[PDB]
């Protein structure tokens, strides 16, 4: 039935209506090939290279650590193509496309961030692209929604339910079950049914990959822990995926914790949802006791995500990775701290991440320890939201 | 009890086909949801198709989303929808009666609870609309042993392999959506398939008669019946009588 395991552990499935299950077995067939195709890897490097700007740098941070026994690295993928780790895999879901004969492209979207990968790719490549976006998000996030069209995607609203992501996320599905001859659905995150877990990872591990290569060189030691934030998953599989047999690395995902897990308004379902079916998998969400979904909350539009990709539940269900959460007001210091002592604006769900890592060395300022933290993105698409923040509060 | 067999049974020495319609529970309200449940059986409604209102309802179209959004308005509950069933259930002992459920609602307090609570309220179909057959196995082993027949869908685009599976796996009835009709029929009668209900685009009497000519055994309106009570919101004497109208017309032309 599937050539690889939908499963991670009791996590995961292929949980859609019977006419999607063709268009997910042909989507698994071509990708098992592609990933065994030279050819295939070689022009997916090559546009990571010379296109998107890969490898991305490590930086070690000068200012952030002193007066503590922390080194903290930063992986740096605001400095790629479009400002955020999203590209990596936007193009290689593009060439796979490509590879299945498939003209058209569609996706959904919340932030805008995942409507714009997709855009850009859709344009370098020659398909024809159209994105689905929630009418709330629309007009919150309407320079977004010009870069897509600006870049040739066709951006269509979405009021149906709650009018947000997972809204979106629907209807990009029911376009999909009668368009998949010639259309490809490019879902944003390592979530989802079966192939898309796994696919998404595996266009996204350069980072892990990257980062191992470039930390063993600067410091000639792995490091104690990596630290990623979790919205969906891909950013933070992408860069804990290379390390999971080295068992002495700490794999350390960062929900979003919004205003506070006890207020009930943030969007950590792993530690602090349950598990249930939707979106075609099995994983910890967003619910209410009835079971129905409720949304995420986070400052960052970008850790909206109801759910989490289901190999992050199954790495903390067997104790590989450790999963925390952050609040808003957390991560806007980290947001300020990382500009003023580093010079680097970073995304505020980066934002996340870095906060972890800053409470790790203040809290116990003489242990010596070697941090890596993902910058999933810049930030300047946040300055108006934190500069609103600040003024509201003096 | 086997309320479709019985059914099945009936209407093939009376030479009919089988008339289903769907319909949201609690859409508009709860109230008035009971009265149009009670309008289309008297008006000659075979069986009932039932959905229970979801979140995220990704296997419907627009038509069906709003329905739920206009429940979900009224303070729709599942709790206050398997209430809705028993009442239902104590007034008509003799209609089969299937729920268009979603996983999530069925997975929430436990697969083997859910079903157990659809065999005390006398629910007769479960049809989860996000479980294919490769993922259905806890379901139907669920249904099975709470004597609920689990409903496949059989899509346009199902290969042989597919139509094994639908055969060997559901009862009640196939949920057939639209290589041709006839020949996808045949194959189901080879295989000893549940009767086949045609359940794509139903809104004319002519689409009614043509399936049951065609070799299945019926037919679903899928959601003809829930734009008759959208179009209909504001005059809720009128939606019983475009219903009654509608429902009978259709039933009518299942007569072959
Ligand atoms: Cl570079
Ligand atoms: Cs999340």
């Amino acid at each position: 039935t599937t050539l690889l395991n939908p499963y991670f552990g009791e996590f995961g499935g292929m949980y859609v209506p019977q006419i999607l299950m063709p268009a997910l077995n042909q989507l698994e067939e071509a990708f098992v090939s592609a990933q065994k195709d030279p050819e295939f890897q070689a022009q997916f490097a090559d546009l990571l290279k010379n296109y998107a700007g890969r490898p991305t740098a490590l930086t070690k941070c000068q200012n952030i650590t002193a007066g503590t026994r922390t080194t903290l690295y930063l992986k740096r993928e605001d400095l790629l193509h479009g400002g955020a780790h999203k590209t990596n895999q936007v193009l290689g879901q593009a060439l796979l496309a490509k590879r299945m004969g498939k003209s058209e492209i569609i996706a959904e979207t919340g932030a805008g961030q995942h409507g714009v990968a997709s855009a850009l790719a859709s344009a370098l490549l020659g398909l024809k692209c159209r994105i689905y976006m929630g009418a709330k998000d629309v007009e919150r996030q309407s320079p977004n929604v010009f870069r897509m069209r600006l870049m040739g995607a066709e951006v269509i609203p979405v009021h149906s339910g709650s009018a947000t992501l997972k809204d979106a996320c629907n209807e990009a599905l029911r376009d999909w079950s009668g368009s998949y001859e010639t259309a490809h659905y490019m879902l944003g995150t390592a979530a989802g049914p079966h192939p898309y877990p796994t696919i998404v990872r595996e266009f996204q591990r350069m980072i892990g990959e990257e980062t191992k290569a470039q930390i063993l060189d600067k410091e000639g030691r792995l490091p104690d822990a990596v630290i990623a934030c979790v919205g969906g998953g891909s950013n933070a599989i992408g860069m804990f995926a290379d390390f999971i047999n080295d068992t002495s690395v700490g794999l350390i995902g960062v929900e979003p914790g919004g205003h506070g897990i006890e207020t009930g308004e943030h969007g950590a379902p792993l530690k602090h949802g349950r598990v249930g079916i939707y979106f075609g998998m099995k994983a910890p969400m967003m619910q209410t006791a009835d079971g129905q979904i409720e949304e995420s909350y986070s400052i960052s539009a970008g850790l909206d995500f109801p759910s989490v990709g289901p190999q992050h539940a199954y790495l903390n269900s067997i104790g590989r990775a450790d999963y925390v959460s952050i609040t808003d007001d957390e991560a806007l210091e980290a947001f300020k701290t990382l500009c003023r002592h580093e010079g680097i604006i970073p995304a505020l769900e980066s934002s996340h991440a870095l906060a972890h890592a800053l409470k790790m060395m203040r809290e116990q300022p003489e242990k010596e320890q070697l941090l890596v933290v993902n910058l999933s993105g810049r930030g300047d698409k946040d300055i108006f939201t934190v500069h609103d923040i600040l003024k509201a509060r003096g | 009890m086997e309320r479709y067999e019985n059914l099945f049974a009936q209407l093939n020495d009376r030479r009919e086909g089988a008339f289903v319609p769907f319909v949201t529970l609690g859409d508009p309200g709860i109230e008035q949801s009971l009265k149009i449940i009670d309008t289309l059986i008297d008006a000659g409604a075979d069986a009932l198709e039932l959905g229970v209102p979801f979140s995220d309802p990704l296997a419907d179209g627009p038509t069906i989303q709003n329905a739920n959004l206009r429940a979900f308005a009224a303070g729709v509950t599942p709790a206050q929808c398997f209430e809705m069933l028993a009442l239902i259930r104590e007034k008509h002992p003799t209609i089969p009666i299937g729920l268009l459920m979603y996983a999530n609602l069925v997975f929430n307090n436990g697969i083997d609870a859910f079903y157990a609570r659809c065999e005390q309220v006398g629910v007769d179909s479960v049809l989860v609309a996000d479980v294919p057959v490769e993922e259905s196995a806890p379901f139907r082993q669920a249904a099975l042993r709470h004597n609920i027949a689990p409903i496949f869908i059989c899509p346009p685009n199902a290969d042989d392999d597919l139509l094994r599976q639908v055969a060997s796996y559901g009862r009640g009835y196939t949920y057939l959506l639209s290589l041709p009709l006839h020949h996808l029929i045949e194959k189901l009668k080879e295989y000893h398939a549940a009767p086949a209900l045609q359940g794509f685009g139903i809104s004319s009497p002519e689409q009614v008669s043509a399936a049951v000519r065609a070799g299945a055994a019926g037919a679903i309106s899928g959601s003809a019946i829930v734009k008759i009570i959208e179009k209909n919101l504001a005059s809720p004497k009128q939606m019983l009588a475009e219903l009654r109208s509608f429902v009978s017309a259709m039933k009518a032309a299942s007569r072959a």
